[PDB]
C-alpha cells in the first residue's frame, strides 16, 4: 500500500524554574539507517515568551509549526495582544485533538513563562492530552532523559538531601548531561545539542557538540 | 498516485562557492525494464531555482507543468517580483504534505538548487512532506551510495569551486551507475550562478571495469 | 421598492439608519466607567401591575467579568446576548482564559452587517438588529465600557447612555463626570439621571443595576440593595 | 437613443425597438473613457494608450491600461478599469486553461473568442450587468502572423489592421487609415502611434496625461512587454515636433 | 496486445495486432486497435479493452470540437496532450497505455507515448505486453530517416515477431500510414507474415 | 446460458438456449434471451438474468425514444452505443454479455458488448458459459455471403453444442432472423430434449392430507 | 432616481450610482493621510469621538510585519476588508513563507471588491483604504475605493475634507523621496492639521500614526506613543 | 453565472381568478384548430397545418405526434410549448412501461402530463404553457380521448374542438357527432369540423390527422389524406 508517516526520531527536553524555561533537542534529522541532515534543530521561537518543542514525522512538524504561527497572529489581530504560554497550550491540544481519527505523528513540549512570570512546561502527547509539569522529556530516547531528572530534580528516591531548589546553571548542566547519555545509546540521538532558553530578557540559544556516529 | 508506474532513481545536489550543481540520470524505469534512457528528470524553475525530481515521472511531469504556469503568472504582472529558491521550496513543502494527507500523493523525492542574494540554496522535498535545507543532498539509492562521498569531500573541504563541484559529481555518477540497477550512463547536469540555470547535454561518466580480471 | 443592501444618495444603509431609529423608541440604559468599577443601569418600563418584577432583563450576565445592557427590540438583542455567551465559551474552551470585554464587543460587532438576499444562505439574516449594546465589565486593562450599535461600529466609552432619552441623558452626564469619580458616586449620578428622563418615578421594582468591579465579580442587585442606593436620593 | 423607466434597467428585458440598453448604457462608460490605440504592423502589433493625469501625487506607471494576459499575448483596455482587469483575469485564465489542456500557446483568435463568450454571458441576465469596458488583444508569432482582435461590452470581437477605442475612437480611426501599417515596420509604427494619441488628446478639456506603450512582434522575439523609455521618449518628442 | 508507431518524414506508420484476450481465451481474434481521434491523428489501443475504447471516445470528441473552435485540423501534439490529461486523471481507475501518432502542418509527423499519464515524443514507440519480446530487436534494427516502405516492412516485422512469441498477441498486422495526402489502411495477414527462425 | 450471432448475405441470426439457474439446479427451462430492442434490432443476453433483463429493457426504452424524436429507424451502432456507456459506468457490475444484431441503412450489422463496457464488431460471435461450443461450429463451418437457411441451420447447430456440451445451458434453441424487409423472432425452432411422456400416477384422494382447520371466504 | 437602487443597473449617462453613493460614505468618515519616502511609508490619521464621554475611533489597522492600513467610511465594511486582508497575507506566508507583495495584496482587493458591483442584491464595500507597505520594491502607498478600482500613489488623503490635505502634498511631493523618518511624519501630520477647521489643532486624543519601512515592521502609536512626534511642531499659520 | 426567481408569477387576484391562467387560455384559444373525435372502434385527432406560403416544405415538421406505440398527440397554442409537452409525455410512457411492462392507460398519461402543466402555474420564475392537449389512445380494447389544458386540469371527450373557431366546432360537432361511428367516418367528421374554420382550399399538405385504433397508432400518408379530401 503507501504509509502516510516516516519516523525521523528527534528528542525534546523542557524544565521549569522560578525565572526560566529550558527547551532543549538534538539536531538530527534521520530516516531508517540514514541521516537527512545534522543542521535540524527541534526548537521554535513563537513568542518572547514562549518555545515549541516537536519531534516524530517532521512533515507533520513542519505543517504543524506553521499552523501555530498562523493561529498565533490570527489571535493577537483579533486580541490586541500576545498569545501567553498557557493559552498557546491550550490552543495546541484542540489543534491535536481536531486530527484524533488521523493523527500528526509528534511529540510536542512548550516551555515559557506564565503571567506570574514563573517557568512553565507544558507536555503533550501526539492526540492533545496534556498537563503542566517541572519537567518533562518527549521523542525517541525520552525514556532515557527521564529517570535521571526524576532524581535530581523531583529529589525521587532519597533520604537526607535537604531539597535544593533548582537553579539555571544546574539545570543547564543537567540538559547537556542526559543528552550526552542519550546520544550514547539511542542511534536516533547525536550530532549536536541545541538549548532554548526563555527567560524575562527573552530567548537565547546555545550549542554544544554530540556524537556524530 | 497510489502505484507508480515510471519512476527515476537518484537525484544529486551540492552547493559550491557561488551556486548550485545538480545532477540526475536520464532514465526513466518500468519495474526494472529500462524503458526511457534519454528522458530529463531535470527542469529549469526560473532564473534563480533549478529541480531534479525522483519517483514517478508522470506526477514529475504534472509537477513541472503547475510550476511552469507558475512561473509565468508572475512574469506576466511583472511587479519586480519572483520567486525565491526558499519561496518554491516551501511551496513544494506545502503541495506534497496536502496532497499526503488527502492520502492520494505526488510519489515524488525533490531536489531544489538554487541561488540568490549572494548565497547558495539547497533544499529536500519528501512525499510525505519531510523537507530541510543541506549543503549535499541525495535521494534514493543516492542516499546510501553519493552522500556518503559528498559529506567526506566537504567535511575536508567545505567550499568548492564550480570545477570542483563538477568533477565530484561525476564522480557520484560513476558509483550510482556501479552499484544502482535502476540507473543509467545517459546524465545531466544542472547549474545555478549570477547567470542563472543552465543544463547541459547527454553525458556519460568514465566507468573501469579491469576489475572483471581479478578473479584469478 | 428597493433591496435590504441598498446606499442612500447620502452614502447610508437605509436599514442601518432605519434601525438606529428603532432604539430611540427603546428604553434608556447607562453605564458609568468608574477607575474602581463599572455600573450599568436601565428602567424596565411596566406596562401594568400584573406583569412580574424580576421578569424583564434589560441587563444581563455574560461571564464573570462582564455585563450587558441592552436598548430597542429586546428580542432581537437576546439573540446577540446568546451569541456573545458562546463567544466566551469557545474561547474558554480554546484558550483557558477570560476574553477582553474589547474582544467580545468585537466579535458581536462581527455580526453586524451580516444580511442579505440574494447570494446568502436559506438561513441567513433578512435584516439588521434593532439594538443598542453597553458591554460593560473588568479585565487586564482594568474596568472598561463599550457601546455598540447597528452600523457595526463599537468603541469605548467613559460613561455613555442610549434609548429614547439619549441626549437629554448624555449631556447630565456631560456636566456630572469626572475620570476621577468613585463607585458611590457612579451609581448616584446614574439613578438620579434616570429619573429626570422617565415618565414613571423611581422604585426599588422600576429598575436594574449592576457592577463590575475588579476585586468581585458581575453583580445583579437584589431589591433590598437597591433600596440602600435608593435611601441616597 | 435611449428608453426610460421600465425597458433600461434589466439586461433580460428587450426594449421595443428590439434593443438591450443595459449593453448600450456600458457601452456608454467605455466612450467616456480616454482613448486606447492599436495597430498590426508588418511584423508585429503595437498599443498606445492616453493615461489621464487625475493627480501629481500618482506614481508614474499607476493604472497600467497595458496588460500581460499571456507571454505573447498583451491587452489594452477602455472603460471601467475595475472591469477590465477583471477580464484581464478571466483572459488570463483562459490562456493558461489552453496550455492545460492542449500544451501549447493559446491561438490569439480563440482567446478573443473564449473570452468574448464570458462577456457576453454578463447580457442576458437580471442577476448581473454588462462590463463597462472595451478591449483589444494582440499577438505575434511566425506562424500565425502579427493578430490584433477587440471585444467590447456586448462580447463582440473582430480581428483589426488598425483599432481604436474611448472618447476619440473616430478622430483616431481617420488617422489611422493615413497608414500604410501592411508594409510598416513596428519600429516605424509606434511614432505614429504616439502622434496620433497627441492629436486625439484634448489638452483644453482633459488637464494632462501619459503616454502608455506596448509591444509585440519579432524585435520581442513574439513575447509581448512594454516599449523601452529610450524608445518611447523618441516616439513623443516625435509626437511633440510634428503637432505643428 | 502487440502496438507500434513508427515516424518518417512525410508522416507516420502505426501497426498493431488483431487479438482481444479474456484470461487464456481470446474473444475476438480480428480487432483493429487503430483508432482514429481526428482526420490524421490516430491512437494505438493497448490494456484494458473497455477502459481504452472510452479514452478513445472522450479524446476524440475533445479533438473535435477543439479542431472546430480553431477551424483547423489539431495538433498532433495538442492530440496527445488530451489523451495524456484524461489518463493522468484517472490513473487508478482506467488501465491502460496509447500510443498517439499523427500529422499536422505545424511539425509533421509525430510519434507520442501517453502510458501512465506521461508524455513523451520519440523517433519510434512500440506498447502493449508483446512489446517485451521486441526491445532488443528495435534497437538493433532501427535506422534513422526510413522510407514510408521500409517503416512500414520494421513495424511489420517487428509485430510478427512479438505476436509469434507472446500468447496475448495474435491474428493479423493493421497496417496506416498517415501523410499530408491522408489514411492508407493496409492489412497484413497469415499467409502475408514474414517468416524468421521458429523453432 | 449459450448465445450467438451470426451475419448473412440478407441479413443476420441471434440465438439462445432458455435455461435459467439458480444455484445449480435448473430454475426455468423456458426462458426468453433474445429481447425486443426495435423492430429489426434485437439482443441476445448472458450472464446475471435480471441485470440482462433490465438493460436490455432500457436500452429499448430509449431506442424507441430516440425513433419518436427523429422519425427514422433506428440505427443498431446507436443501440451498441448507448448500451456500453452504461455498462462502462457500472464498472462491470451489471453482468450482462449481450449480442446486439440489426439492420441498418448501412446494411446488417452484429456487435457484442461485455459486462465492463468494451465492444467489437464482427461476422460471427458467441457469449455465455456455452460459448466455446458456439464458436468452434462457427469457426469450422461458418462463409461469407451465406443463405438465410444455410445460416440458420449452422446457427441452430452453434446453440445445439452449446446446450448439449455445457451444463448451464439447454431447453429450446431460440432463433431470431432479421432482414432489411423485415424481423421473425422463431421462438423454440428447433427442440432436442423431448421428457413429457411418463408411466408413474401420483394423486391422492380428497381427504389423505390430514387438516386442522379450514375457513372458506365467500366471492 | 430609478437607476440607483441596484448595482446592477446602469445609468443612461453610462454609470453605477450604488458605486457612487458608496464613494459618498467614505468622504463622511475622518481625514487619513499616507506618504512615502525612499525608505518608510507613513499612515497618519484623525480619530474622531461622536462625544468627549466616548473614546475616539481606532482607525489604523494592522494586516502584516509589513503592511498596514488606515479606513475610511463603513466600519463592518472597512473590518471585512482587514480580514481578507489579514488571511491573504496568512495563506502567503503559510505557503510561501514570504511576505506577500504590496502590489499583489491590491489586486486581490481591486478583484474581491469586483464582484458584489456586478451582482444583484449585492453592494459595493463602503470603505476605502490607504495601504503602507514594504517589500523587495521598497515603500507603497496605495489607495482602494468602493469601486474596485486602485491606486499607487506618492501620498495621498481620503476622508473629510483630504482635498487641503492633497493640496499640502502635492506641493511637497518632491520633498518626500530625501525625507528623515522624523520629517516624513511632520510632513503626514501637517496635511492632516489643513483638515481641521481653525479653531483646533491636532491632539495626542485625536491623531493615530502608522509606520512601516527598511528599519521596522509596521506599528501603530495612539496616545502617549504619540507626543514625540507631535512636539517640535512649526505652528499653524495663515 | 445565474440563479432563478423562487416566487410563483401566477397569483390570485382579488376576484379569485388566476389571470395567467386564462391568459395562457387565451394564447390556445388563439391558435390554429385541432378537433378529436372518439369512434367506438377508434380515435381520430386533426389539426390546421397551413404555413401560409409555398417556401415551407410541409413535410418537415408534424403537429400530429406519437407518444408511444397506442398514444398519439395533437395541440393547439404554441408550439415550442408542445414540444416541451411530448417530450416529457414520451419519457413519462417509457417510465411507466419499465416499471409495470405494460402499454401506459391514456388516463394515466394525461393524469401524469396535466401534472406537469400544474407545476408551471405554481412553480418560481416560470409562466403557464399556451398549450392545450388533445390525447388519443387505445388500451384494455376501449378507445380514449383526452383533453389537458394550462390550468393543469384534465377532461375526457366523445368528441371536441380548440383554437379557433372551438365554439363554432364545438356546436357542430354536437350536432354531427353521433355514438357508434366506425373510424373512417370519424376522420370525415374530423375533416369537415375543420372545413368550417378553415379559410382557403384544403390540400393534403394543409392540414394533418392521426388515427388509433386495435393496431396502434400512426399519423396518415398525405395520400390518404388526398383520397378523404373528396
Ligand atoms: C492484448 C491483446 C492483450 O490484452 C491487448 O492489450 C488488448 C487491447 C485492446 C484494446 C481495445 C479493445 C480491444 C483490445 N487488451 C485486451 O484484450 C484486454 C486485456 C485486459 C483485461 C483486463 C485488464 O485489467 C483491468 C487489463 C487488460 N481484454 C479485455 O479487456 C476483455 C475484453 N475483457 C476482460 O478480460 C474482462 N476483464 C476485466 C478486468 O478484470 C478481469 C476480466
Ligand atoms: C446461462 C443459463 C448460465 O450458464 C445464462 O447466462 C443465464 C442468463 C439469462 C437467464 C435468464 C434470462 C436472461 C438471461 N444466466 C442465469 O441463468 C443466471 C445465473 C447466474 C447466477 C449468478 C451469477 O453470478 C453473479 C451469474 C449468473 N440466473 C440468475 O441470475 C438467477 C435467476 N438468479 C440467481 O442466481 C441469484 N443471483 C442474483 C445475482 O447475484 C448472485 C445471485
Ligand atoms: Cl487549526
Ligand atoms: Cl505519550
Ligand atoms: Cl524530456
Ligand atoms: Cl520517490
Ligand atoms: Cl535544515
Ligand atoms: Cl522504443
Ligand atoms: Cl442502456
Ligand atoms: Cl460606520
Ligand atoms: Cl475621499
Ligand atoms: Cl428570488
Ligand atoms: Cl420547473
Ligand atoms: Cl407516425
Ligand atoms: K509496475
Amino acid at each position: 500500500r503507501f504509509s502516510p508517516y516516516a519516523f525521523n526520531g528527534g528528542t525534546v527536553l523542557a524544565i521549569a524554574g522560578e525565572d526560566f524555561s529550558i527547551v532543549a533537542s538534538d539536531t538530527r534529522l534521520s530516516e531508517g539507517f540514514s541521516i537527512h541532515t545534522r543542521d535540524s534543530p527541534k526548537c521554535y521561537k513563537l513568542t518572547d515568551k514562549t518555545v515549541i518543542g516537536c519531534s516524530g514525522f517532521h512533515g507533520d512538524c513542519l505543517t504543524l509549526t506553521k499552523i501555530i504561527e498562523a493561529r498565533l497572529k490570527m489571535y493577537k489581530h483579533s486580541n490586541n495582544k500576545a498569545m501567553t504560554t498557557g493559552a498557546i497550550a491550550a490552543m495546541l491540544s484542540t489543534i491535536l485533538y481536531s486530527r484524533r481519527f488521523f493523527p500528526y505523528y509528534v511529540y510536542n513540549i512548550i516551555g515559557g513563562l506564565d503571567e506570574e512570570g514563573k517557568g512553565a512546561v507544558y507536555s503533550f502527547d501526539p492526540v492533545g492530552s496534556y498537563q503542566r509539569d517541572s519537567f518533562k522529556a518527549g521523542g525517541s530516547a525520552s525514556a532515557m532523559l527521564q529517570p535521571l531528572l526524576d532524581n535530581q530534580v523531583g529529589f525521587k528516591n532519597m533520604q537526607n538531601v535537604e531539597h535544593v531548589p533548582l537553579t539555571l546553571d544546574r539545570a543547564m548542566r543537567l540538559v547537556k548531561d542526559v543528552f550526552i547519555s542519550a546520544a550514547e545509546r539511542d542511534v536516533y540521538t547525536g550530532d549536536a545539542l541545541r538549548i532554548c532558553i526563555v527567560t524575562k530578557e527573552g530567548i537565547r540559544e546555545e550549542t554544544v557538540p554530540l556524537r556524530k556516529d | 498516485t497510489q502505484n507508480p508506474m515510471v519512476t527515476g532513481t537518484s537525484v544529486l545536489g551540492v552547493k559550491f562557492d557561488g551556486g548550485v550543481v545538480i545532477a540526475a540520470d536520464m532514465l526513466g524505469s518500468y519495474g526494472s525494464l529500462a524503458r526511457f534512457r534519454n528522458i530529463s528528470r531535470i527542469m529549469r524553475v526560473n532564473d534563480s531555482t533549478m529541480l531534479g525530481a525522483s519517483g514517478d515521472y508522470a506526477d514529475f511531469q504534472y509537477l513541472k507543468q503547475v510550476l511552469g504556469q507558475m512561473v509565468i503568472d508572475e512574469e506576466l504582472l511583472g511587479d519586480g517580483h519572483s520567486y525565491s529558491p526558499r519561496a518554491i521550496h516551501s511551496w513544494l513543502t506545502r503541495a506534497m504534505y496536502s496532497r499526503r494527507s488527502k492520502m492520494n500523493p505526488l510519489w515524488n523525492t525533490m531536489v531544489i538548487g538554487g541561488y540568490a542574494d549572494g548565497e547558495s540554496f539547497l533544499g529536500y522535498v519528501d512525499m510525505l512532506g519531510v523537507a530541510y535545507e543541506a549543503p549535499s543532498l541525495a535521494t534514493g539509492y543516492g542516499a546510501y551510495l553519493a552522500q556518503p562521498l559528498l559529506r567526506e569531500v566537504l567535511e575536508k573541504q567545505p567550499v568548492l569551486s564550480q570545477t570542483e563541484a563538477r568533477e565530484l559529481v561525476e564522480r557520484c555518477m560513476r558509483v550510482l551507475y556501479y552499484r544502482d540497477a535502476r540507473s543509467y550512463n545517459r546524465f545531466q547536469i544542472a547549474t545555478v550562478t549570477e547567470k542563472g540555470v543552465e543544463i547541459e547535454g547527454p553525458l556519460s561518466a568514465q566507468t573501469n571495469w579491469d576489475i572483471a580480471h581479478m578473479i584469478s | 421598492d428597493r433591496g435590504v443592501n441598498t446606499f442612500s444618495p447620502e452614502g447610508r444603509l437605509f436599514q442601518v439608519e432605519y434601525a438606529i431609529e428603532a432604539i430611540k423608541l427603546g428604553s434608556t440604559a447607562i453605564g458609568i466607567q468608574t477607575s474602581e468599577g463599572v455600573c450599568l443601569a436601565v428602567e424596565k418600563r411596566i406596562t401594568s401591575p400584573l406583569m412580574e418584577p424580576s421578569s424583564i432583563e434589560k441587563i444581563v450576565e455574560i461571564d464573570a467579568h462582564i455585563g450587558c445592557a441592552m436598548s430597542g427590540l429586546i428580542a432581537d438583542a437576546k439573540t446577540l446576548i446568546d451569541k456573545a455567551r458562546v463567544e466566551t465559551q469557545n474561547h474558554w474552551f480554546t484558550y483557558n482564559e477570560t476574553m477582553t470585554v474589547e474582544s467580545v464587543t468585537q466579535a458581536v460587532s462581527n455580526l453586524a452587517l451580516q444580511f442579505g438576499e440574494e447570494d446568502a444562505d436559506p438561513g441567513a439574516m433578512s435584516r439588521p438588529f434593532g439594538v443598542a449594546l453597553l458591554f460593560g465589565g473588568v479585565d487586564e486593562k482594568g474596568p472598561q465600557l463599550f457601546h455598540m450599535d447597528p452600523s457595526g461600529t463599537f468603541v469605548q466609552c467613559d460613561a455613555r447612555a442610549i434609548g429614547s432619552a439619549s441626549e437629554g441623558a448624555q449631556s447630565s452626564l456631560q456636566e456630572v463626570y469626572h475620570k476621577s469619580m468613585t463607585l458611590k458616586e457612579a451609581i448616584k449620578s446614574s439613578l438620579i439621571i434616570l429619573k429626570q428622563v422617565m415618565e414613571e418615578k423611581l422604585n426599588a421594582t422600576n429598575i436594574e443595576l449592576a457592577t463590575v468591579q475588579p476585586g468581585q465579580n458581575f453583580h445583579m442587585f437584589t431589591k433590598e440593595e437597591l433600596e440602600e442606593v435608593i435611601k441616597d436620593i | 437613443s435611449s428608453i426610460g423607466t421600465g425597458y433600461d434597467l434589466s439586461a433580460s428585458t428587450f426594449s421595443p425597438d428590439g434593443r438591450v440598453f443595459q449593453v448600450e448604457y456600458a457601452m456608454k462608460a467605455v466612450e467616456n473613457s480616454s482613448t486606447a490605440i492599436g495597430i498590426r504592423c508588418k511584423d508585429g502589433v503595437v498599443f498606445g494608450v492616453e493615461k489621464l493625469v487625475l493627480s501629481k501625487l500618482y506614481e508614474e506607471g499607476s493604472n497600467k491600461r497595458l496588460f500581460n494576459v499571456d507571454r505573447h499575448v498583451g491587452m489594452a483596455v477602455a472603460g471601467l478599469l475595475a472591469d477590465a482587469r477583471s477580464l484581464a483575469d478571466i483572459a488570463r485564465e483562459e490562456a493558461s486553461n489552453f496550455r492545460s489542456n492542449f500544451g501549447y500557446n493559446i491561438p490569439l483568435k480563440h482567446l478573443a473568442d473564449r473570452v468574448a463568450m464570458y462577456v457576453h454571458a454578463y447580457t442576458l441576465y437580471s442577476a448581473v450587468r454588462p462590463f463597462g469596458c472595451s478591449f483589444m488583444l494582440g499577438s505575434y508569432s511566425a506562424n500565425d502572423g502579427a493578430q490584433l482582435y477587440m471585444i467590447d461590452p456586448s462580447g463582440v470581437s473582430y480581428g483589426y489592421w488598425g483599432c481604436a477605442i474611448g472618447k476619440a475612437r473616430q478622430a483616431a480611426k481617420t488617422e489611422i487609415e493615413k497608414l500604410q501599417m501592411k508594409e510598416m515596420t513596428c519600429r516605424d509604427v509606434v511614432k505614429e502611434v504616439a502622434k496620433i494619441i497627441y492629436i486625439v488628446h484634448d489638452e483644453v478639456k482633459d488637464k494632462a496625461f501619459e503616454l502608455e506603450l506596448s509591444w509585440v512582434g519579432e524585435l520581442t522575439k513574439g513575447r509581448h512587454e512594454i516599449v523601452p523609455k529610450d524608445i518611447r521618449e523618441e516616439a513623443e518628442k516625435y509626437a511633440k515636433e510634428s503637432l505643428k | 496486445t502487440t502496438i507500434m508507431a513508427v515516424e518518417f518524414d512525410g508522416g507516420v506508420v502505426v501497426g498493431s495486432d488483431s487479438r482481444v484476450s479474456a484470461g487464456t481465451a481470446v474473444v475476438n481474434r480480428v480487432f483493429d486497435k487503430l483508432s482514429p481521434l481526428h482526420q490524421r491523428i490516430f491512437c494505438a489501443l493497448s490494456g484494458s479493452a473497455a477502459d481504452a475504447q472510452a479514452i478513445a471516445d472522450m479524446a476524440a470528441y475533445q479533438l473535435e470540437l477543439h479542431g472546430l473552435e480553431l477551424e483547423e485540423p489539431p495538433l498532433v501534439l495538442a492530440a496527445a496532450n488530451v489523451v495524456k490529461n484524461i489518463s493522468y486523471k484517472y490513473r487508478e481507475d482506467l488501465l491502460a497505455h496509447l500510443i498517439v501518432a499523427g500529422w499536422d502542418q505545424r511539425e509533421g509527423g509525430q510519434v507520442y507515448g501517453t502510458m501512465g499519464g506521461m508524455l513523451i515524443r520519440q523517433p519510434f514507440t512500440i506498447g502493449g505486453s508483446g512489446s517485451s519480446y521486441i526491445y532488443g530487436y528495435v534497437d538493433a534494427a532501427y535506422k534513422p530517416g526510413m522510407t514510408p516502405e521500409e517503416c512500414r516492412r520494421f513495424t511489420t516485422n517487428a509485430i510478427t515477431l512479438a505476436m509469434n512469441r507472446d500468447g496475448s498477441s495474435g491474428g493479423v498486422i493493421y497496417l496506416v500510414t498517415i501523410t499530408a495526402a491522408g489514411v492508407d489502411h493496409r492489412v497484413i495477414l497469415g499467409d502475408e507474415l514474414p517468416k524468421f527462425y521458429d523453432e | 446460458t449459450t448465445i450467438a450471432g451470426l451475419v448473412f448475405r440478407d441479413g443476420v441470426i441471434l440465438g439462445a438456449d432458455t435455461r435459467a439457474t439458480n444455484d445449480s439446479v435448473v430454475a426455468d427451462k423456458s426462458c426468453e434471451k433474445i429481447h425486443f430492442i426495435a423492430p429489426k434490432i434485437y439482443c441476445c443476453g448472458a450472464g446475471v438474468a435480471a441485470d440482462t433483463e433490465m438493460t436490455t429493457r432500457m436500452a429499448a426504452s430509449k431506442m424507441e425514444l430516440h425513433a419518436l424524436s427523429t422519425g427514422r429507424e433506428p440505427r443498431v451502432a446507436t443501440v451498441t452505443r448507448i448500451l456500453r456507456q452504461t455498462l462502462f459506468r457500472y464498472q462491470g457490475h451489471v453482468g450482462a454479455s449481450l449480442v446486439v444484431g440489426g439492420v441498418d441503412l448501412n446494411g446488417p450489422q452484429l456487435y457484442e458488448v461485455h459486462p465492463h463496457g468494451s465492444y467489437s464488431r464482427l461476422p460471427f460471435t458467441a457469449l455465455g458459459s456455452g460459448q466455446g461450443a458456439a464458436v468452434a461450429l462457427l469457426e469450422d463451418r461458418f462463409q461469407p455471403n451465406m443463405t438465410l437457411e444455410a445460416a440458420q441451420e449452422l446457427l441452430v447447430e452453434a446453440i445445439t453444442a452449446g446446450i448439449l456440451s455445457d451444463l448451464g445451458s439447454g431447453g429450446n434453441v431460440d432463433a431470431c432472423v432479421i432482414t432489411a424487409g423485415g424481423a421473425k423472432l422463431q421462438r423454440a425452432l428447433s427442440t432436442p430434449t423431448e421428457p413429457v411422456q411418463r408411466a408413474g400416477r401420483y394423486r391422492f384422494a380428497p381427504g389423505t392430507t390430514p387438516v386442522l382447520t379450514r375457513e372458506v371466504r365467500p366471492l | 432616481n430609478q437607476y440607483d437602487n441596484d448595482v446592477t443597473v446602469w445609468s443612461p449617462q453610462g454609470r453605477i450610482h450604488q458605486i457612487e453613493y458608496a464613494m459618498e460614505a467614505v468622504k463622511q468618515g475622518s481625514a487619513t493621510v499616507g506618504l512615502k519616502s525612499k525608505t518608510h511609508a507613513v499612515l497618519v490619521a484623525l480619530k474622531r469621538a461622536q462625544s468627549e464621554l466616548a473614546a475616539h475611533q481606532k482607525k489604523i489597522l494592522h494586516v502584516d510585519n509589513h503592511i498596514g492600513i488606515s479606513i475610511a467610511g463603513l466600519t463592518a465594511d472597512a473590518r471585512l476588508l482587514c480580514n481578507f486582508m489579514r488571511q491573504e497575507c496568512l495563506d502567503s506566508r503559510f505557503v510561501f513563507d514570504r511576505p506577500l507583495p504590496v502590489s499583489r495584496l491590491v489586486s486581490l482587493i481591486g478583484s474581491k471588491t469586483q464582484i458584489p458591483t456586478q451582482r444583484y442584491g449585492r453592494r459595493p464595500y463602503g470603505v476605502g483604504l490607504l495601504i503602507a507597505g514594504y517589500d523587495d520594491m521598497g515603500p507603497h502607498i496605495f489607495q482602494t475605493c468602493p469601486s474596485a478600482n486602485y491606486f499607487d500613489c506618492r501620498a495621498m488623503s481620503i476622508g473629510a475634507r483630504s482635498q487641503s490635505a492633497r493640496t499640502y502634498l502635492e506641493r511637497h511631493m518632491s520633498e518626500f523621496m530625501e525625507c528623515n523618518l522624523d520629517e516624513l511624519v511632520k510632513h503626514g501630520l501637517r496635511a492632516l492639521r489643513e483638515t481641521l477647521p481653525a479653531e483646533q489643532d491636532l491632539t495626542t486624543k485625536n491623531v493615530s500614526i502608522g509606520i512601516v519601512g527598511k528599519d521596522l515592521e509596521f506599528t501603530i502609536y495612539d496616545d502617549d506613543d504619540v507626543s514625540p512626534f507631535l512636539d517640535g511642531l512649526e505652528e499653524r499659520p495663515q | 453565472a445565474k440563479r432563478g426567481y423562487s416566487f410563483s408569477l401566477t397569483t390570485f387576484s382579488p376576484s379569485g381568478k388566476l389571470v395567467q391562467i386564462e391568459y395562457a387560455l387565451a394564447a390556445v384559444a388563439g391558435g390554429a384548430p385541432s378537433v378529436g373525435i372518439k369512434a367506438a372502434n377508434g380515435v381520430v385527432l386533426a389539426t390546421e397545418k397551413k404555413q401560409k406560403s409555398i417556401l415551407y416544405d410541409e413535410r418537415s415538421v408534424h403537429k400530429v405526434e406519437p407518444i408511444t406505440k397506442h398514444i398519439g398527440l395533437v395541440y393547439s397554442g404554441m408550439g415550442p410549448d408542445y414540444r416541451v409537452l411530448v417530450h416529457r409525455a414520451r419519457k413519462l410512457a417509457q417510465q411507466y412501461y419499465l416499471v409495470y411492462q405494460e402499454p401506459i392507460p391514456t388516463a394515466q398519461l394525461v393524469q401524469r402530463v396535466a401534472s406537469v402543466m400544474q407545476e408551471y402555474t405554481q412553480s418560481g420564475g416560470v409562466r403557464p404553457f399556451g398549450v392545450s392537449l388533445l390525447i388519443c389512445g387505445w388500451n384494455e380494447g376501449r378507445p380514449y380521448l383526452f383533453q389537458s389544458d394550462p390550468s393543469g386540469a384534465y377532461f375526457a371527450w366523445k368528441a371536441t374542438a380548440m383554437g379557433k373557431n372551438y365554439v363554432n366546432g364545438k356546436t357542430f360537432l354536437e350536432k354531427r357527432y353521433n355514438e357508434d361511428l366506425e373510424l373512417e367516418d370519424a376522420i370525415h367528421t374530423a375533416i369537415l369540423t375543420l372545413k368550417e374554420s378553415f379559410e382557403g382550399q384544403m390540400t393534403e399538405d394543409n392540414i394533418e390527422v392521426g388515427i388509433c385504433n386495435e393496431a396502434g397508432f400512426r399519423r396518415l400518408t398525405p395520400t390518404e389524406v388526398r383520397d378523404y379530401l373528396a
